[PDB]
RNA sequence: UGCCUGGCGGCCGUAGCGCGGUGGUCCCACCUGACCCCAUGCCGAACUCAGAAGUGAAACGCCGUAGCGCCGAUGGUAGUGUGGGGUCUCCCCAUGCGAGAGUAGGGAACUGCCAGGCAU
RNA sequence: GCUCAACGGAUAAAAGGUACUCCGGGGAUAACAGGCUGAUACCGCCCAAGAGUUCAUAUCGACGGCGGUGUUUGGCACCU
RNA sequence: UCCUCCUAAAGAGUAACGGAGGAGCACGAAGGUUGGCUAAUCCUGGUCGGACAUCAGGAGGUUAGUGCAAUGGCAUAAGCC
RNA sequence: GUGAAGAGGGAAACAACCCAGACCGCCAGCUAAGGUCCCAAAGUCAUGGUUAAGUGGGAAACGAUGUGGGAAGGCCCAGAC
């Protein structure tokens, strides 16, 4: 008999990711992306939350696009 | 250098008005002249413009780069904007201090009828 | 009207759920079941998916 | 015995050893000992084959060793049950794919390199072959 | 001088290239210049003998396809990883 | 309509660096001065103001240039979904998808609105 | 206002012994033995640096490598 | 008990007495806003002054920084006055 | 995915492998995997090769003028071995 450990821990999965994909009609206020940083960025009619959560300010379809000189990923709600 | 730092100093409010959809008045300031232009919310085309490089404005003046020139410019651009029916804009200082010729321009445009 | 005969030639016991749904979409029920379906790309795609266990007769 | 001086981490998963190799061509020297089989070597097997060819050339010529054992291998002690943590690091291996050039050599004739690489290959578990520098 | 006889590949891809190397052949491609790239197939043992010389990889070679000689050069060759065989050769039009 | 320049964009390196050359009517830049508006945890350096003697030195812009950066096929290779097989720690066959790296090559950006100057 | 931290918190409030022991149950779970396996062990073999006056292979055989048996120490916990 | 990464098989999730690290706070400014600014390191020169204080220039271009672990972010700075 | 909760045919026998999903009955027929000399249903089928080891019908490093096939080479009727 003998042994021990120091590596038993881990935390809970925060269920991040993209909740609504492109071309997917949403209501205003619908959470699109949960994320830590700004892996994505807020485009038109899209707000950024306290925790960098991307939510829709309006209704319509999701448009993923790459803009800017840094080729950053912007999320916009197209009108519909 | 100085040009780049002025742009860095301006590109926050420019992107903010870009997402606000704001019709925006752009001031540009030189030691000799001062420029103004009213830009559509797409940022790709203008509506009205005024300067101290124009003869119709510059010939009534002593020096093109003083506050009296800047007020005459903000008055002219306001009278052109109201001629075209543009009334509510948002003033982009373009990285300058709201002071001096810039302040005298915006105060002239407010007085002539623009709303910001 | 560009219609073809499809005949199930193998069993569907240990097969995938997706292949069982494909055979249901074709309307095949048992082995040797010859069915008559139109010729669309969607039909040809299901036949592509289960080509090992059907036999298409044009 | 080759061994990394520092490692970012002390232990490593067992992994797999599938795929073909990359160090295929004889880069530096003229003659090469190419692996044909698959498996893992060690620092002892490497150092024994180095000794066998250094002695077979009488320290004449130059020998490159293309591989390096960077994978730690753990073992549990005798009479220890299967739980209670990962075993202790015992030795270091290099994963060998087919096509990997293991050694290179020049400054010697071809036949001497053949007999040297044969004396080295007798210490190695995997099946090898002899290769030369190909133009292009 | 090396004269190589070739044939235009009737079909391409991974399954075909494996199947040629089964039938003692190997593909190659002629490219360069304004002319379109040409997907050929070679006999393996002839070219494997011819390539043992550095003359092969230095001189200008004549490839006969459809009775049409093409003076090329050996740009790059993919070899078998542990067998003395050839996978594929790039030929640049001289 | 042509050329040049300034401003705002589009696009985000085939758009960037480097090297060489070149520009001052206007514009721009440096530049002159500062009692004042305003400013310096000291300093008119910057910010700002009043200006216009000088210079395009720097900066900027333009032109050129393949030392790079960048882009980049074709074919093949790797992988792999399904089905099947073997000598089954790993591979093969049919079929479908099909890289990365590398090669040839491309490549010294393109474009919109307004305004001004000189020519026409 | 609780290190109720045994952190969805049994109570405001709680440690041990039993070879004097007992009941309900379990091969869901251990000791013996069997089984699987064969790390270890044992028995072979490969290369041959060297020792053997010279001479690798009379006898040994370093560094390292491949197997066999099921025979030890063990692993698992499939039978009871 | 809670957090971070891997295992985790390119959505989410996913176990072991699996591999590695932390938390049980702090801040009345270390918050808000307006305005402005932009690092690490090295090189040269320079009083005490030295590998290393402060000062001036240059390279570099975030290799720094983030109240604390790690990851993801951060120049429009979320970094610094 | 199967078993569990699923019989049948095959793998000698062999829950979990291969084929295939049993309403009942029939002294009817076609097939799957797997097979066709006899036990034991069906080819002592055909054509062309290989093996001499009962390999098939258990196993490695390594060793060897076993044998079949292919491509090339260097000596050779100026006489090779
Ligand atoms: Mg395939
Ligand atoms: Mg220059
Ligand atoms: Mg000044
Ligand atoms: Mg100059
Ligand atoms: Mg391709
Ligand atoms: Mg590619
Ligand atoms: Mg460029
Ligand atoms: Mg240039
Ligand atoms: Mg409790
Ligand atoms: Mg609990
Ligand atoms: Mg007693
Ligand atoms: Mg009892
Ligand atoms: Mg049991
Ligand atoms: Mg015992
Ligand atoms: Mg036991
Ligand atoms: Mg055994
Ligand atoms: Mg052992
Ligand atoms: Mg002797
Ligand atoms: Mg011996
Ligand atoms: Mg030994
Ligand atoms: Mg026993
Ligand atoms: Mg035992
Ligand atoms: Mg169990
Ligand atoms: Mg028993
Ligand atoms: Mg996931
Ligand atoms: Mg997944
Ligand atoms: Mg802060
Ligand atoms: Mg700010
Ligand atoms: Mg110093
Ligand atoms: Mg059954
Ligand atoms: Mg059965
Ligand atoms: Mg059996
Ligand atoms: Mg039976
Ligand atoms: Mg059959
Ligand atoms: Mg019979
Ligand atoms: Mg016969």
């Amino acid at each position: 008999a003998g042994g021990s450990t120091r590596n038993g821990r881990d935390s809970e999965a925060k269920r991040l990711g993209v909740k609504r994909f492109g071309g997917e009609s949403v209501l205003a206020g619908s959470i699109i992306v949960r994320q830590r940083g700004t892996k994505f960025h807020a485009g038109a009619n899209v707000g950024c939350g306290r925790d960098h959560t991307l939510f829709a300010k309006a209704d319509g379809k999701v448009k993923f696009e790459v803009k800017g000189p840094k080729n950053r990923k912007f999320i916009s709600i197209e009108a519909e | 250098d100085k040009k780049s730092a002025r742009i860095r100093r301006a590109t926050r409010a420019r992107r903010k008005l870009q997402e606000l959809g704001a019709t925006r008045l752009v001031v540009h300031r030189t030691p000799r002249h001062i420029y103004a232009q009213v830009i559509a919310p797409n940022g790709s085309e203008v509506l009205v413009a005024a300067s101290t490089v124009e003869k119709a404005i510059a010939e009534q003046l002593k020096y093109t780069g003083n506050k009296d020139a800047a007020a005459a410019v903000g008055k002219a651009v306001a009278e052109r904007a109201l001629e075209k029916g543009i009334k509510d804009v948002s003033f982009d200082r373009s990285g300058f201090q709201y002071h001096g010729r810039v302040q005298a321009l915006a105060d002239a445009a407010r007085e002539a009828g623009l709303q910001f | 009207a560009k219609t073809i005969k499809i005949t199930q030639t193998r069993s569907a016991i240990g097969r995938l759920p997706k292949h069982k749904a494909t055979l249901l979409g074709l309307g095949l029920r048992r082995i040797g079941h010859t069915v008559e379906r139109e010729d669309t790309p969607a039909i040809r795609g299901m036949i592509n998916a289960v080509s090992f266990m059907v036999k298409v007769e044009e | 015995m080759l061994q990394p001086k520092r490692t970012k981490f002390r232990k490593m998963h067992k992994g797999r050893n599938r795929g073909l190799a990359q160090g295929t061509d004889v880069s530096f020297g003229s003659f090469g000992l190419k692996a044909v089989g698959r498996g893992r070597l060690t620092a002892r097997q490497i150092e024994a084959a180095r000794r066998a060819m250094t002695r077979a050339v009488k320290r004449q010529g130059k020998i490159w060793i293309r591989v390096f054992p960077d994978k730690p291998i753990t073992e549990k002690p005798l009479a220890v049950r299967m739980g209670k943590g990962k075993g202790n690091v015992e030795y270091w291996v290099a994963l060998i794919q087919p096509g990997k050039v293991l050694y290179e050599m020049d400054g010697v004739p071809e036949e001497l390199a053949r007999e040297a690489f044969k004396l080295a290959a007798a210490k190695l578990p995997i099946k090898t072959t002899f290769v030369t520098k190909t133009v292009m | 001088m090396f004269t190589i006889n070739a044939e235009v590949r009737k079909e391409q891809g991974k399954g075909a290239s494996r199947r040629l190397r089964a039938a003692n052949k190997f593909p190659a491609i002629i490219y360069g210049g304004k002319e379109a790239p040409l997907a050929i197939e070679l006999d393996h043992d002839k070219v494997m003998n011819m390539q043992a010389k550095a003359e092969f990889y230095s001189e200008v070679l004549t490839i006969v396809v459809d009775g049409k000689e093409i003076k090329v050069k050996a740009q790059d060759v993919q070899r078998h990883p542990y067998k003395p065989k050839l996978q594929h050769i790039d030929f640049v039009r001289a």
